[PDB]
């Protein structure tokens, strides 16, 4: 199994600020990472696939960068609907694993 | 990433897929081309479908591409028909776009293929005579 | 340097707009299902990702084909039935005044006439109850159709109830369906699928109100070939149906008169009990909210501050000036004056009752010299339907006034079929293609 | 228009077997690989496995091998997940997800089912 | 003398040309072999044309000449059918005269070709087994 | 009905058989199409 | 000269009571009987 | 045992002549295992 | 194919040396007349 570590575990920020979440992989993942957003009592939604391509129907504020072992998800301008749990998931080799989880809350 | 094999998209599922990706499902489209007053219109429709299928098969046969879904030919590609290279055809376009672009350069290619096939047949007959 | 050569590909997924003959599929009726292939229990729909197609409901050949097929089926359902040529005789008619309401005075005529029997050399004096619309005075009367053409009696066992029908294309042809909600019938559809054929469409024959049709998924839909042209009919599709309850409460009696060898004419003997007008009921609050939704959707096209007025039909034949339909064999023509009567300014259990007149001599399609006689139906008849749409027409629309007037319309059943086939088109597959490749033979 | 609908919530005793259904609408069922995932209450997601709806090929996490099985029915467009020998660690919300599956390889879980809650307790 | 390339004589313009010259327009003839009471007779005619075309194609296929306009065969030419040498067949005669001469020696050749093709198929299957 | 009527009158009209047409059975062979 | 090919070693299931040939023959005979009567006099006046 | 004459349905008359006949459709295509490889 | 004889002076029977293949024939008007052919084609050279 490949371990994915997400930082910060908990984060508090206000609307209009910039939030960066770092997902680190023990082994190498060229571009096969996906960023997911999950809200309380609801299934997750696809924000990013290929670690650099924005999913259709997602606001343009979301962006992703990094390849290999380092990846960063950046939200330039927070919104009231963007405060929820964020996961990073790799699919380079079996078994697929998700990140520990980063919860973003309004200050 | 990891994969679990190929998938089936349906009769025309690859219509939106690129030309290179759409060439992976030729048989799927090929299979479905064949299957007291209303007993006449039905028979007319069946006959018309048969004629269209046989016209396509006859064209393929007289081009030397009988029983082939992808067929190389000896006819060179005149640059006037299309000046686009492979990089922006097979990976960045769909067969519908290619069809709308090339529909006005169709019959000449068909005639050239027919003449080339006839020449090939005569050349093979000459070769086997020795 | 390129070194490119022709390469032939067969089975390419490419299609072109085409017109072909579709065939009927379905799971005694006028709409003959005995000549239709069984419908597959698991119809297959292939959702074409990334495919954006062009659609136009107002030039769809499917509507013309459906109109032709429906007319052909209607004609073929009447061929093996009695032709009432002997019925064209002088009629001695009196008024039916036994237990009638004030709105039914003169509506029914008790007409006695001589008629042929199974023996060529004998005559029988019989009588029947005809409708005021079905007879014309020459105390002597004649059937309305006599000076135009003979009427063919509809066979009693054949049922007029619509049955769903699926229109499926032959081999090498594909039916493309537009899955895009909010689609107004014309333009580019980005969400497309291929279907062996459509959902079951019921051939409901109606005017001024689309009955038992499909409902819009999101909101009320306004569709027109050219909204700015007042001469073009406006098709309104509801998202919530309006229940309409139509009844003929007369306890009709049917009697058979032997007019020849193996030929029987079905006359109306005598109404058992009180005689009162057939009618329809529509919920007042539901109709008001539906008209509010229609006004909201029309304001998007005719301005945000315009006054939207619903008025009566301008005039014409009884078929077009009234909501004409069939309910359990009998042919109703309902005065839809309580429905399209209101004005809207930009800013309970009671129901609207629409009186209706019953007719037996029917010219179902807009034809002259081809008429059908509906046999009377035994007993009271009551039926419930969904109003799912409207066929409207804009009155004038000059720049002098800011008020927009819409009136009910119809008559042409092609609009009724267009309301169901708007999201469908037919294409022919072009499997052959030629491309350049480095490969050489 | 792509939606995945699963069976209702289930409560089971330890050592039993549970079936989770997942039907699809809005897309060709045989056109995308289907992942099965679980999430425990208040924890992260844990990927059970995935299945090819077309060929029926399945790949399961190595820790689950020999305990969870996967099947698909094309006539009615469903994937069945059989979880046997349940324990109190298996309680949580199970999700079936469609994969983007570009290039016949995993890319992203774009469409997710509303999920089903499985509860295991004596 | 000098020349400016080939010419097109039409659907049957090579009927009067020699057999060798007429063999250069096979595709021209091949193309045109496929394309309430009166809707039946036309449907019958189209169906009959389809059956004749498919009969010809089936014969060619079972002779091993599928998708070929000129096809060599392993059946030797029995001298009883014709004794004329090639000098007085391909350069001094028409296909119509050849058909007139050989129409009484047709079905036997067809059967021989069918059996030869079956034997070839069996031999190829045996060869590929090794 | 000394007054009578034809038996079929109260059921349907009768079609007279054309005199030149013969009712003698002729052998007939029922043959299958191609592929059968 | 009708041709009959005697199939050696072939044993086949037969059932005269489920043969569709009988139904086809019945339908065709009825159709021919109807067709032989269409161009003939209809004795409607005889009902006197 | 009592036997009485019957009839009325002409399908029995046709069945007396078609009893020894049946119709089948030829299935020319077949697939078999064999050592040869393309 | 519809073969047309282009040979003028041709009397309708025998060998025609000048021949063509037409997609199909010219427009023929179905004139119903007796003792005199009306609105028909005319001989190119002389009375035939
Ligand atoms: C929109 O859809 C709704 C719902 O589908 C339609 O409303 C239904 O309409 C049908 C048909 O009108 C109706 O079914 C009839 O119900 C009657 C009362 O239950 C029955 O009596 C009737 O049976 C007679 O007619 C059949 C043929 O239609 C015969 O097969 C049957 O044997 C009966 O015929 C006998 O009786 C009659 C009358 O005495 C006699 O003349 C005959 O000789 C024979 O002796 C039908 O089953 C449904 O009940 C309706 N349902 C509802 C909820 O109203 C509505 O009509 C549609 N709208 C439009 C515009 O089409
Ligand atoms: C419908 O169109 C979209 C794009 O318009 C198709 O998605 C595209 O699919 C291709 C390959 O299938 C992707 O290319 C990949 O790019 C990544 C990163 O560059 C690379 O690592 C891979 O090796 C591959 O080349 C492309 O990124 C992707 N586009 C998007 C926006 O996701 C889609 O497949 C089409 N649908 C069908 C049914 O064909
Ligand atoms: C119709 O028939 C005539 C003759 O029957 C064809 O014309 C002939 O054409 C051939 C070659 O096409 C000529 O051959 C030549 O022979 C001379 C002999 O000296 C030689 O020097 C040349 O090099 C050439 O080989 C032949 O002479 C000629 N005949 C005549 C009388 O001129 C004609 O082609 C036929 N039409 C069609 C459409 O095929
Ligand atoms: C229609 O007219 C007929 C004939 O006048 C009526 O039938 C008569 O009814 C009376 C009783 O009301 C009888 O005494 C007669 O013997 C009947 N005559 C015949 C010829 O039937 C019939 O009642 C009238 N119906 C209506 C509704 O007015
Ligand atoms: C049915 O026919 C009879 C006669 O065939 C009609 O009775 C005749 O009526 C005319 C007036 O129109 C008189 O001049 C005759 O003297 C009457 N003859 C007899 C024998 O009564 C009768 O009116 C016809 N019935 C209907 C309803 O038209
Ligand atoms: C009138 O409309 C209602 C609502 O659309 C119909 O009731 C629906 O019937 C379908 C059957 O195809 C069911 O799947 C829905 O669940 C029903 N919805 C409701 C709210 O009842 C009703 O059948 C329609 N009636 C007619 C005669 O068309
Ligand atoms: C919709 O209908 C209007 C009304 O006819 C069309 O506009 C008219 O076009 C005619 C063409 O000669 C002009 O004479 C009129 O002056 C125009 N009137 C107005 C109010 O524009 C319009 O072109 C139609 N739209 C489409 C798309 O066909
Ligand atoms: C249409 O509505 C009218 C009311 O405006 C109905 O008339 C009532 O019918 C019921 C039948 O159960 C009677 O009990 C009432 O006495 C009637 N009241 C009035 C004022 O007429 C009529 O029945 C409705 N018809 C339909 C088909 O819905
Ligand atoms: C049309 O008819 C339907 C059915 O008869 C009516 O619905 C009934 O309404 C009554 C009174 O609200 C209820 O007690 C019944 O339970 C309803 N039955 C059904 C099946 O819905 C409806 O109200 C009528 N509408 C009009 C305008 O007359
Ligand atoms: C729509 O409403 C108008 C206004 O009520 C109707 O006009 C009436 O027509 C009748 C004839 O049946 C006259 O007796 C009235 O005097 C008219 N009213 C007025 C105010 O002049 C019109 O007929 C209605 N249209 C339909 C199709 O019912
Ligand atoms: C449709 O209904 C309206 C409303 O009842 C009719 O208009 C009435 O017509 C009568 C004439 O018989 C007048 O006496 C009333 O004053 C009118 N009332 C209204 C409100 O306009 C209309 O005539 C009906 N349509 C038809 C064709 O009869
Ligand atoms: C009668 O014959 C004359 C002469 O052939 C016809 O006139 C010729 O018409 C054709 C049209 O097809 C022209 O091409 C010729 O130039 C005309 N020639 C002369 C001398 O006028 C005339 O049309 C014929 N009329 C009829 C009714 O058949
Ligand atoms: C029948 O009644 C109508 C309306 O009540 C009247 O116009 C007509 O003159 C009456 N006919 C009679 C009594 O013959
Ligand atoms: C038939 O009569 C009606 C009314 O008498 C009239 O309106 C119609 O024009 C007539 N039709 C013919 C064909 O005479
Ligand atoms: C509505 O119809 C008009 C007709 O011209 C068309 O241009 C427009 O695109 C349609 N609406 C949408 C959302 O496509
Ligand atoms: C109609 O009349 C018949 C005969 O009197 C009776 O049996 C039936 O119940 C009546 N129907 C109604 C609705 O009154
Ligand atoms: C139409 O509405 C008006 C309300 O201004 C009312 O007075 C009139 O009676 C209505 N007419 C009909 C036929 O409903
Ligand atoms: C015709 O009359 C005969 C005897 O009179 C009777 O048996 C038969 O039922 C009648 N048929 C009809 C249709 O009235
Ligand atoms: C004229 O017809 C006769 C009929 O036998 C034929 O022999 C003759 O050849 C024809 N004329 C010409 C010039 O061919």
């Amino acid at each position: 199994d490949i371990q994915l570590t997400q930082s910060p575990s908990f984060l508090s920020a206000s609307v209009g600020d910039k939030v960066t979440i770092t997902c680190r992989a023990s082994q190498g993942v060229r571009n096969e990472l996906a960023w997911y957003q999950q809200k309380p009592g609801k299934a997750p939604n696809l924000l990013i696939y290929y670690a650099s391509t924005l999913q259709s129907g997602v606001p343009s504020r979301f962006s992703a960068t990094g390849s290999g072992t380092h990846f960063t998800l950046t939200v330039s301008s927070l919104q009231p609907e963007d405060f929820a749990t964020y996961f990073c998931q790799h699919m380079s080799s079996y078994p697929l694993t998700f990140g520990g989880g980063t919860k973003v809350e309004i200050k | 990433a990891v994969g679990i094999g190929a998938v089936f998209l349906g009769f025309l599922g690859a219509a939106g897929s690129t030309m290179g990706a759409a060439s992976m499902t030729l048989t799927v489209q090929a299979r479905n081309l064949l299957s007291t007053v209303w007993g006449i219109k039905q028979l007319q429709a069946r006959v018309l479908a048969v004629e269209r299928y046989l016209r396509d098969q006859q064209l393929l046969g007289i081009w030397g591409c009988s029983g082939k879904l992808i067929c190389c030919t000896n006819v060179p590609w005149n640059s006037s028909w299309s000046n686009r290279n492979l990089s922006e055809i097979w990976d960045n376009m769909t067969w519908l776009q290619w069809d709308k672009e090339i529909s006005n350069y169709t019959q000449i290619i068909y005639g050239l293929l027919e003449e080339s096939q006839n020449q090939q047949e005569k050349n093979e007959q000459d070769l086997l005579a020795l | 340097a390129e070194n490119l050569w022709v390469t032939v590909y067969y089975g390419v997924p490419v299609w072109k707009d085409a017109e072909t003959t579709l065939f009927c599929a379905s799971d005694h009726n006028v709409w003959a299902t005995h000549a239709c292939v069984p419908t597959d229990p698991n119809p297959q729909e292939i959702h074409l990702e990334n495919v954006t197609e062009e659609f136009n409901m107002w030039k769809n050949n499917m509507v013309e084909q459906m109109h032709t097929d429906i007319i052909s089926l209607w004609d073929q359902s009447l061929k093996p039935c009695v032709k009432l040529t002997p019925l064209c005789v002088t009629l001695q008619c009196t008024n039916v005044t036994n237990n009638i309401t004030d709105d039914m005075r003169g509506e029914l005529k008790n007409c006695s006439f001589n008629m042929t029997t199974e023996l060529r050399d004998k005559k029988q004096k019989v009588y029947s109850l005809f409708y005021r619309l079905d007879v014309v005075q020459i105390k002597e009367y004649r059937l309305i159709n006599c000076n135009t053409s003979a009427c063919t009696q509809a066979c009693p066992k054949v049922s007029f109830e619509p049955i769903p029908i699926h229109y499926c294309a032959p081999a090498g042809f594909a039916i493309l369906k537009c899955k895009d909600k909010k689609f107004n019938g014309t333009g580019p559809c980005p969400s497309v699928s291929t279907v062996q054929c459509t959902h079951g469409i019921k051939p409901v024959v109606s005017t001024q109100l689309l009955l038992n049709g499909s409902l819009a998924e999101e909101e009320v839909m306004i569709r027109s070939e050219n909204i700015t042209n007042n001469a073009k009919n406006i098709l309104v599709q509801f998202n919530t149906p309006v229940q309409i309850n139509c009844t003929r409460p007369n306890n009709n009696t049917r009697k058979s008169i032997r007019i020849g060898p193996g030929q029987a004419f079905y006359a109306t003997g005598d109404i058992i009990g009180d005689i009162r007008q057939a009618h329809c009921n529509v919920s007042k609050a539901t109709w008001n909210e539906t008209l509010g939704k229609v006004v909201k959707q029309l304001r998007k096209h005719f301005g945000n501050n315009t006054i939207i007025r619903f008025a009566n039909s301008s005039g014409g034949d009884l078929e077009v000036t009234t909501h004409s339909f069939n309910c359990g064999g009998e042919f109703f023509y309902c005065n839809t004056s309580g429905l399209f009567n209101s004005t809207w300014i930009s800013n309970s259990n009671d129901s609207i009752t629409l009186p209706c007149r019953i007719k037996q001599i029917i010219n179902m399609w807009q034809r002259i010299g081809q008429c059908m006689y509906a046999p009377p139906i035994q007993g009271v008849i009551r039926c419930v339907s969904n109003i799912t749409g409207l066929i409207l027409t804009r009155d004038g629309g000059s720049t002098n006034s800011t008020t927009e007037t819409f009136r009910p319309g119809g008559g042409d059943m092609r609009d009724n079929w267009r309301s169901e086939l708007y999201k469908y088109k037919v294409v022919k597959i072009e499997p052959l293609g030629v491309a350049p490749t480095r490969c050489k033979r | 228009q792509e939606v995945l609908v699963q069976s209702g919530a289930e409560v089971k005793k330890p050592g039993a077997s549970v079936k989770v259904s997942c039907r699809a609408f809005g897309y060709t069922f045989t056109g995308n690989a289907l992942h099965w995932v679980r999430q425990a209450p208040g924890q992260g997601l844990e990927w059970l496995g995935w299945i090819n709806p077309h060929s029926g090929d399945t790949t399961t996490s190595q820790k689950f091998q020999g305990r969870v099985y996967m099947t698909r029915d094309k006539s009615i467009n469903t994937a069945f997940l059989d979880v046997t020998r349940l324990t109190s660690d298996d309680t949580g919300i199970y999700y079936c997800a469609r994969d983007k599956y570009y290039g016949n390889e995993a890319v992203g879980m774009d469409v997710w089912g509303q999920g089903t809650s499985v509860t295991v307790s004596s």
